[PDB]
């Protein structure tokens, strides 16, 4: 199928800063991929990125007390919104399922491949570090990055290529917010 | 928890 | 920065397709089916806690699908350019044998928002136990979808995630089986 498609794309964001001490609203509107109007809460008016939203732009500017109302979004919108469920997003907490295995097992004479895998944990922010004899592998370290499976919460996977000896012992360590003390398995020759 | 607000989409021909 | 609620909506033409949907830091807190009419949580949860009358929403799908035609015209009707997605297929969680377990085919960076997703177990179509997420909005404005199929890791199968959409040639595949 070929014929011609003509996508409209419209987004209210408010971005929060330190709770809600310092909010910001904005209004894209976008065409097709390219925004050309839009409006910034620390503007006050409507702004037209391209020509394409020309028009529109001087039309709400001159009203004047529109113009201001969308400023009090950043109350009667943002941070109201914002409580109306804080209670199960910016306190969601789901404690990481953390699992440590090595790919190739024979391999335990050469190089070989530890994985520390993360998974369902749910504020974005965590931390992995790689403990070989509790001491920081500092480097010779491989991540996943951040992995959004889509369902509220995510999944990552720090590894770490060492030539396994039969006495060190290898530690992974995982802090999340979501478990008072640091979350920790260990794994040796 | 509560209800939430939508800002309303407002069109201009011209 | 620490947060952003984003509320996302899109009207397409000619497919005459839409959407409403709230976001939370990158994840979905609920949407409206245009269809059905009512509005759905992504997680039961949410929606014990909160409200919206899913009514509103689709007063602005329709004020969206007019400012379209208008922004339609005014540019002399250019098309949007079709962006071809980017197919990954994880595994939830770390897969053992015989232990439950769920397949997501993770379609991202595309645009127009369109595209249709099958999963095959050996080649062969599966629609059961499967389910997916309307489509996610990106800060450069393209889109992000998941597909889920909840399976039971075997030695013996395989696995395939197909996907098409118009700005790929021929379909997309996305393999994987137990053991690399
Ligand atoms: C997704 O939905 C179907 C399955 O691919 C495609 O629609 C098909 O059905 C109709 C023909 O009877 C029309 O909608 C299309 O002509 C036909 N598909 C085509 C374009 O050949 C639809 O196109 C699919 N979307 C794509 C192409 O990714
Ligand atoms: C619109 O685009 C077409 C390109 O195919 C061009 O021929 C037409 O003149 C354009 N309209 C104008 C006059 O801007």
């Amino acid at each position: 199928d070929t014929r011609p498609r003509f996508l409209q794309q419209d987004k209210y964001e408010c971005h929060f800063f330190n709770g809600t001490e310092r909010v910001r609203f904005l209004h894209r509107d976008i065409y097709n991929q390219e925004e050309d109007l839009r409006f910034d809460s620390d503007v006050g008016e409507y702004r037209a990125v391209t020509e394409l939203g020309r028009p529109d732009a001087e039309y709400w500017n001159s009203q004047k007390d529109f113009l201001e109302d969308r400023r009090a979004a950043v109350d009667t919108y943002c941070r109201h919104n914002y409580g109306v469920g804080e209670s199960f997003t910016v306190q969601r907490r789901v404690e990481p399922k953390v699992t440590v295995y090595p790919a190739r097992t024979q391999t335990l004479q050469h190089h070989n491949l530890l994985v520390c895998s993360v998974n369902g944990f749910y504020p974005g922010s965590i931390e992995v570090r790689w403990f070989r004899n509790s001491q920081e592998e500092k480097a010779g370290v491989v991540s996943t990055g951040l992995i959004q499976n889509g369902d509220w919460t995510f999944q990552t996977l720090v590894m770490l290529e060492t030539v396994p000896r039969s006495g060190e012992v290898y530690t992974c360590q995982v802090e999340h917010p979501s478990v008072t003390s640091p979350l920790t398995v260990e794994w040796r020759a | 928890g509560g209800v939430y607000h939508f800002v309303k989409k407002h069109v201009h021909e011209s | 920065e620490e947060h952003v609620i984003i509320q996302a909506e899109f009207y397409l033409n000619p497919d005459q397709s839409g959407e409403f949907m709230f976001d939370f830091d990158g994840d979905e807190i609920f949407h409206v089916d245009m269809a059905k009419k009512e509005t759905v949580w992504r997680l039961e949860e949410f929606g014990r806690f909160a409200s919206f009358e899913a009514q509103g929403a689709l007063a602005n799908i329709a004020v969206d699908k007019a400012n379209l035609e208008i922004m339609t015209k005014r540019s002399n009707y250019t098309p949007i350019t079709n962006v071809p997605p980017e197919v990954t297929v994880l595994t939830n969680s770390p897969v053992e044998l015989r232990e439950p377990n769920v397949l997501i085919c993770f379609i991202d960076k595309f645009t127009p928002p369109v595209v249709n997703v099958t999963w095959l177990r050996n080649g062969k179509p599966v629609t059961t136990g499967v389910s997916e997420t309307v489509f996610l909005p990106r800060e450069d404005h393209l889109f992000r979808k998941f597909h889920y199929l909840p399976f039971l890791p075997s030695t013996e199968d395989v696995y395939d995630c197909r996907v098409e959409h118009w700005g790929l040639d021929e379909p997309l595949l996305k393999h994987w089986e137990f053991d690399a």
